[PDB]
RNA sequence: AAAGCUCCUUCGACGAGUCGAGUAGUUUGGGAAUGCUGCUCAAAAUGGGAGGUAAAUUUCUUCUAAAGCUAAAUACCGGCCA
RNA sequence: AGGUUGACCUCGGAUCAGGUAGGAGGACCCGCUGAACUUAAGCAUAUCAAUAAGCGGAGGAAAAGAAACCAACAGGGAUUGCCCUAGUAACGGCGAGUGAAGCGGCAACAGCUCAAAUUUGAAAGCUGGCUUCGGCCCGCGUUGUAAUUUGGAGAGGAUGCUUU
C-alpha cells in the first residue's frame, strides 16, 4: 500500500516543535486575555445542527447569529459585534426551534452582560450602573455558554399505561410500504393521467 | 410547505419540524427586469440594430422554416435553451414589426 | 518609501461615522 | 469669486440668525456634465439640449439624439466642445442643457 | 448616466456602428506604436467599472500583442528526445495575452502599479488592450483610502505574480469542487499533499 | 418619465 | 449637523469578445463527471452558474461570476540574536 | 486687423520643479517554462513529475479569503493549517502504479470597498507654487473629483425615542 516512488526525503515534516508551539500558543492566549480584559477572550456562538443524515443527531457551535435572531432578541446588528456577539449573514432560519434556542441564548447573554460607559463621568441609559458593575465575571464564552446537551437523552422512563399503540401493520411493513410508494410515485401518476385521458375520450 | 412524515425513507421524509416562510432575500432579485434597464435596452436595440446571424434567423422565421432556424440558432449560440430564447425574442421582434406595418 | 502615519491612518467618512457611533465597547459577562 | 462672495453673505446671514434662502435667490444656470444632462432628459426636465459634434469617443453621445427624440426634447448638434466649455468655464463640455430660464428670457 | 447606455452598446459588438468604430480604431492603433500612452480611456464605462478614476495618478496605456500559441526555442523547431506525437505549432501558453500585455506595460512603466486591463479591439494578427496604472508616489493617490493599498510594497508587480484579474483567472482561484487542485495555490496544495508528516508519539 | 430612484 | 432602531403603498440600477458551445494542446482522481490556454461562433433578464452518465420536458434546491482590500492560526537548508 | 486674433484636441522639447524603477538576497512564497536517468521483461500511453535545471516578481511571512461554496440534512456558512475522512470514491498498456473532496474535532477568527443614481439651490473634491501660516495663486476635473449606496441590502416615506 505505502509507496515512496517520489523524492519523499525532501518533504519530510517532523514535529519536534510541538511542545514549543504549545508554549507559544499559550503565551499568545495569555497576551490576548490581558489585552482583552475584562472582556471574554472569545465571542458568543449560536447552537447549530450539523448537516447530513449522519451528523444531524448532534448540535455544535456555529459561526454567528442570524439577522433574524438578532432582531428577535432586540440587539442591533451594529452593536452586536461590539459586545462580543458573532454575526453571520449567510445563515437562514428554516424552522422556529433553532431561532427560539438562539434567541433565548442571546437573551441570557444580554441579561448576564455588563456594559461599561464610553465616558465614566457620563453614563447613559443603556449603560450598566457602577453599583452593578462589580460582579463575578467569566472569561470563556465557549465554556460558560457551551453546547450543554449535544445529543438527545438516550434513556427515558414512561409508565406502562403510556405505551404507544404502534404503526398499524408493523414498522418493517411501514418502511417497506414507504420505499415502495417512493419508487412508484411516478408510474401511478402516469396511470392516473392515462385513465383520466381515457375517461375524457370515452365519457 | 408540506409537513415531513417523520420517517427515514419515502416521500416527504425527514425529521418533523414546523417550516417557516422567510422574506425573500435581495440577492435573489437578480434577473428581474427594471423599468430603466428595459428602456435603455430598447433604445440601444433600435440604435444599434441587429447582428448578421440575427438577420439570417429573422429571414428564416419570415420564411417559416422554424426547425432550420432553431438548428441554425443552436449552432450559432451554442446551446438549445439560448437558441430557443433567442428565437422567441425574434418572434417578438417580427410580430412587433408586422403589427407596426 | 513607506506611507506616512497620517496617510496610513486616513479612513473614509462612512468608516469614521461607524467608528464614532459604534466603537468597540468595554464589557464583561457575569458568571 | 462669485461663489465665495455668496458664501460670505450666507455666513453673515447665518451669524445674524437668518437662513441662507433669505439672502440668496433661486439660481438659473445652464446644465452640463453628461450624466447630469442624460438624467435631466430621462426625467423630462431639460427644455433644450445642445450636443457637441466632435466628442471622442463618439459612443458617449451617439444615443443622445435618439434619447431626445424618444423623450420629446428639442436637441441640436452644435460645433465645439471647447465652445461649450467656454460657456461652462471648462476646457471642454460634451453636452449642455437648459431646464428653465428667467421670466424675461 | 450615460455609462449604462455605453455598457449596453458595448454588449452589441456585431452592430454596424460598433463594427465601424472597431475597424477605424484598429487601423489607428495598428499605425500607432505597439505600446503607447492613451490620453484617456476609449472605453470609459469599462475603465470606470475596473477602477479608473479621473484623478491625477491614473494612467492609461494601450498595447497590442501578437495572438495565437507559442513555440519552444529549440534548434530547427524539433526536439531530440522521446516522440511526443505533436508539433511545436500547437503548444498553448498557460497565461493570457492580456497578462502578457500587462507585463509589457509594467516593464515600460516600472514606476507605476498595474491595476487592471481590458480588451478594446483585435484583428488577425494582434489583440489590443488598455491597461490602467496607478502612481504609488503621487500624493493624491496616497491620501485616498480607496486606492492607497496599492502603495504598499506587497503590491509590487501584481501582473508579474498573477495578482491581477487575468492572473486569478489563469490560476483558477475559485471556490468549489471543480477547483480542488488550484483554489489555494496549485504547487502549495501539491506540497501539502506530498509532505510526510511524522509526529513524536506515532 | 424614467427615473433611476425615488428622490427627495 | 450627522447616526441607529421600528413599519410600509412604491421603487429597488448589480461588472460582455464575458459567460456559454465546438475544437486542439496540456493537466487532473475527475481517458462518461477536472482546470488552464489558443482558434471559431458568441448570449440573456427571475436571468445566469452549479447540483460529478448523454439528450429532451416539467419542477425543485442553492448561490449571484466576468471589479477590489483585509490581521491570526500556516511555511522557512537565507540573515541577525539566543 | 478677418490673409486677423484666439479656444480646444493630439503629439513633442527642456541638465525645466518634484519624484520613482533597475541591482543584491532568493531557505520559505506567487507565477511561467520544463526534462531525462529510474519503474513498467525491453518499450512510443504511463512512472519519475505537473519534480530538477532555466526565467520573471514579493514579504516577514507570502498566498488565499468574506460563496456565481458545500450540500440534499432537523441543513451548514470567508480564508488558512493539523487530525480524520482515506490508501477511500475515482483514474490506469501487456499494469506497474496513481489518488482527492464533503461532513466531523481542533488551532485561529474580522470584516469590508467600488462601478452601475442628478449635489444640481450652487465640484461641495484634489496635486503643486508662494506664504505674513490668515490665506492667495497656477492648474486637475463635468468624457465626473467629494458626500450617499453595495444585495447582509438600500432609495423614498411614516413615526417617536436614543447616539456623538
Amino acid at each position: 500500500n505505502n509507496h515512496f516512488r517520489k523524492h519523499w526525503q525532501r518533504r519530510v515534516r517532523c514535529h519536534f516543535d510541538q511542545p514549543g508551539k504549545k508554549v507559544t500558543r499559550r503565551l499568545a492566549r495569555r497576551a490576548k486575555a490581558a489585552a482583552l480584559a475584562p472582556r471574554p477572550v472569545d465571542k458568543l456562538r449560536p447552537i447549530v445542527r450539523c448537516p447530513t443524515v449522519k451528523y444531524n443527531r448532534r448540535t455544535r457551535l456555529g459561526r454567528g447569529f442570524t439577522l433574524e435572531e438578532l432582531k428577535a432578541a432586540g440587539i442591533p446588528r451594529l452593536l452586536a459585534p461590539t459586545i462580543g456577539i458573532a454575526v453571520d449573514h449567510r445563515r437562514k432560519n428554516l424552522s422556529e426551534e433553532s431561532l427560539a434556542a438562539n434567541v433565548q441564548r442571546l437573551k441570557d447573554y444580554k441579561a448576564r452582560l455588563i456594559l461599561f460607559p464610553r465616558k465614566s463621568n457620563k453614563p447613559k441609559k443603556a449603560d450598566t450602573p457602577k453599583d452593578q458593575q462589580t460582579a463575578e465575571t467569566t472569561t470563556s464564552l465557549r465554556t460558560s455558554f457551551g453546547v450543554e446537551q449535544p445529543l438527545a437523552p438516550g434513556f427515558t422512563e414512561i409508565s406502562k399505561s403510556e405505551i404507544p399503540a404502534g404503526i398499524e401493520g408493523g414498522a418493517y411493513r411501514a418502511l417497506r410500504k414507504a420505499r415502495s410508494d417512493a419508487r412508484l410515485v411516478g408510474v401511478r401518476e402516469k396511470r392516473a393521467k392515462e385513465k383520466a385521458e381515457a375517461e375524457a375520450n370515452k365519457k | 410547505p408540506v409537513e415531513r412524515t417523520g420517517l427515514i425513507r419515502g416521500l416527504n421524509k425527514g425529521h418533523k419540524t414546523t417550516r417557516r416562510v422567510l422574506k425573500e432575500r435581495p440577492s435573489r432579485r437578480k434577473g428581474a427586469q427594471s423599468k430603466r434597464t428595459q428602456f435603455v435596452r430598447s433604445l440601444i436595440r433600435e440604435v444599434a440594430g441587429l447582428a448578421p446571424y440575427e438577420r439570417r434567423v429573422i429571414e428564416l422565421l419570415r420564411n417559416g422554416k422554424d426547425k432550420r432556424a432553431r438548428k441554425f440558432s443552436k449552432k450559432k449560440l451554442g446551446t438549445f435553451g439560448r437558441a430557443k430564447r433567442k428565437c422567441e425574442e425574434l418572434q417578438r421582434i417580427i410580430a412587433e414589426s408586422r403589427r407596426a406595418h | 518609501r513607506r506611507l506616512s502615519k497620517e496617510d496610513a491612518s486616513r479612513v473614509l467618512e462612512k468608516t469614521k461615522k461607524r467608528l464614532t457611533h459604534f466603537p468597540q465597547r468595554k464589557y464583561a459577562v457575569k458568571a | 469669486q462669485e461663489k465665495k462672495e455668496r458664501l460670505l453673505r450666507e455666513a453673515t446671514a447665518i451669524k445674524e440668525g437668518k437662513k441662507k434662502e433669505d439672502v440668496s435667490k433661486k439660481p438659473y444656470t445652464v446644465k452640463y456634465g453628461l450624466n447630469h444632462v442624460v438624467g435631466l432628459i430621462e426625467n423630462k426636465k431639460a427644455s433644450l439640449v445642445l450636443i457637441a459634434n466632435d466628442v471622442d469617443p463618439i459612443e458617449l453621445v451617439v444615443f443622445l439624439p435618439a434619447l431626445c427624440r424618444k423623450m420629446g426634447i428639442p436637441y441640436a448638434i452644435i460645433k465645439g466642445k471647447a465652445r461649450l466649455g467656454t460657456l461652462v468655464h471648462k476646457k471642454t463640455a460634451a453636452v449642455v442643457a437648459i431646464t428653465e430660464v428667467r421670466s424675461e428670457d | 448616466g450615460a455609462l449604462k447606455y455605453l455598457e449596453e452598446l458595448s454588449k452589441k459588438k456585431q452592430s454596424d456602428v460598433v463594427r465601424f468604430l472597431l475597424r477605424v480604431r484598429c487601423w489607428e492603433y495598428r499605425q500607432l506604436n505597439v505600446i503607447h500612452r492613451a490620453s484617456r480611456p476609449s472605453r470609459p464605462d469599462k475603465a470606470r467599472r475596473l477602477g479608473y478614476k479621473a484623478k491625477q495618478g491614473y494612467v492609461i496605456y494601450r498595447v497590442r500583442v501578437r495572438r495565437g500559441g507559442r513555440k519552444r526555442p529549440v534548434p530547427k523547431g524539433a526536439t531530440y528526445g522521446k516522440p511526443t506525437n505533436q508539433g511545436v505549432n500547437q503548444l498553448k501558453y498557460q497565461r493570457s495575452l492580456r497578462a502578457t500585455a500587462e507585463e509589457r506595460v509594467g516593464r515600460r512603466c516600472s514606476n507605476l502599479r498595474v491595476l487592471n486591463s481590458y480588451w478594446v479591439n483585435q484583428d488577425s494578427t494582434y489583440k489590443y488592450y488598455e491597461v490602467i496604472l496607478v502612481d504609488p508616489n503621487h500624493k493624491a493617490i496616497r491620501r485616498d483610502p480607496r486606492i492607497n493599498w496599492i502603495c504598499n510594497p506587497v503590491h509590487k508587480h501584481r501582473e508579474c505574480r498573477g495578482l491581477t484579474s487575468t492572473g486569478k483567472k489563469s490560476r483558477g482561484l475559485n471556490k468549489g469542487h471543480r477547483f480542488n487542485k488550484t483554489r489555494a495555490g496549485r504547487r502549495k496544495t501539491w506540497k501539502r499533499h506530498n509532505t510526510l508528516s511524522l509526529w513524536r508519539y506515532r | 418619465a424614467v427615473s433611476v430612484r425615488k428622490r427627495a
